[PDB]
């Protein structure tokens, strides 16, 4: 299924996922598309920070729904 | 007459016209002729249960153009968790809250061939992963864990055409008055405060819209961005955030955006102040210099405290 990942600027990325995909898989897919290392990604759904061990189905995330992406700055 | 879709050992669903009084065995016969197999080796799986040859289509609560699984060698249609049905948010074609259907698949092969050992008796049984057990009747699957799912009931739905269950919403069969408008409507949302306060969907929508636009939603680190009972009762934040689908598409996306902004801020982060940006950033807590950094940020380096371009020394 298709989901969307958006930054708080509205910048949008589209991923092909399965409901059973883990949040860590989702971050690897984001790294595959945009080059952001997973350690810098924080994913949020409806204001809740998503945990690497959980799956999209664990958060009832539906086809065509949107996750929000914010960035951890390590440099102061 | 009516149509039943048959998935024959995971094959693509083909339609079978039946009558309300057609027996399951008769249905096994026609599928048998079509697949070239004997009827006595067929098993019909529907809504978590194997259907018996002497039952009729209407007796099995088979709706128009629903789906049965056929494999080789209490019904979820009648479950009441607490008419009093279940409700889902159907994202298309309805784009609204709709009465729903409770179904179940094998948690390992993701096919609707798992028969339940016992039926669910509460929302927790169907909302908590792996809570209920069964046997996947697929030939090569050793799946034993049930994965429940919900479908919109207002039109035929394919096997993977699922919708989120809005388990706080209930048919108002006993005419409970709405806590805010005092009118009787159906369905209603029941808050999980101690009083189980009841609110109609009209007032729930207005409650959500007015609180969202005023930045009065509540951020909770464990639950996300939510609202409590309209009466202010403690320990009543809505936990299944898809209930805010009642906002409608545009305001729901604004709700998700605001919630992510509030999440950043609660984690100690900052929103980039550059016009047209607003990116969420999580710098080190000790760090005054924040750079909105391959294609995600705007490049602005700013002082975390005054939000102007980064500067040495004290602000201003
Ligand atoms: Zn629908
Ligand atoms: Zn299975
Ligand atoms: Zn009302
Ligand atoms: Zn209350
Ligand atoms: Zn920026
Ligand atoms: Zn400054």
């Amino acid at each position: 299924m298709q989901i969307f990942v958006k930054t708080l600027t509205g910048k949008t990325i589209t991923l092909e996922v399965e409901p059973s995909d883990t949040i860590e898989n989702v971050k690897a897919k984001i790294q595959d598309k945009e080059g952001i290392p997973p350690d810098q990604q924080r994913l949020i759904f409806a204001g809740k920070q998503l945990e690497d061990g959980r799956t999209l189905s664990d958060y009832n995330i539906q086809k065509e729904s949107t996750l929000h992406l914010v960035l951890r700055l390590r440099g102061x | 007459p009516m149509i039943v879709f048959v998935r024959f050992n995971s094959s693509h669903g083909f339609p079978v016209e039946v009558d309300s009084d057609t027996s399951i065995f008769q249905l096994k016969e026609v599928v048998a002729k079509r697949q070239g197999v004997p009827a006595d080796q067929l098993r019909v799986i529907f809504a978590g249960k194997e259907l018996r040859n002497d039952w009729t289509v209407q007796n099995c609560d088979l709706d128009q153009q629903s789906i049965v699984h056929i494999v080789q060698r209490q019904s979820l249609t009648r479950v009441d968790l607490s008419y009093n049905s279940f409700y889902v948010y159907c994202k298309g074609p309805c784009q609204r809250v709709q009465p729903g259907k409770l179904r179940v698949q094998c948690s390992t092969c993701r096919q609707a061939t798992l028969t339940l050992t016992q039926g669910p008796s509460c929302w927790d049984d169907v909302l908590i992963p792996n809570r209920m057990s069964g046997e996947c009747q697929s030939p090569h699957c050793p799946g034993t864990s049930a994965e429940f799912f919900f479908k919109c009931g207002a039109h035929p739905t394919s096997d993977k055409e699922t919708s989120v269950a809005l388990h706080l919403i209930a048919t108002n069969s006993r005419n409970i008055t709405c806590i805010t408008c005092t009118d009787v409507r159906s369905p209603v949302l029941v808050f999980q405060c101690n009083s189980r306060h009841v609110i109609c969907l009209d007032c729930f929508h207005l409650y959500c819209v007015t609180r969202l636009n005023d930045r009065q939603f509540v951020h909770d680190p464990q639950l996300g961005y939510s609202l409590p009972c309209v009466a202010g009762c403690p320990n009543s934040l809505i936990k299944e955030l898809h209930h805010f689908r009642i906002l409608g598409e545009e305001q729901y996306n604004r709700y998700q955006q605001y919630g992510a902004e509030e999440c950043v801020l609660q984690m100690g982060g900052v929103l980039c102040p550059r016009p047209g940006c607003g990116a969420g950033l999580l710098p080190e807590p000790d760090c005054r210099k924040v750079t909105c950094e391959n294609g995600l940020g705007c490049g602005f380096a700013f002082c975390r405290e005054c939000k102007e371009a980064y500067h040495e020394g004290e602000c201003s």
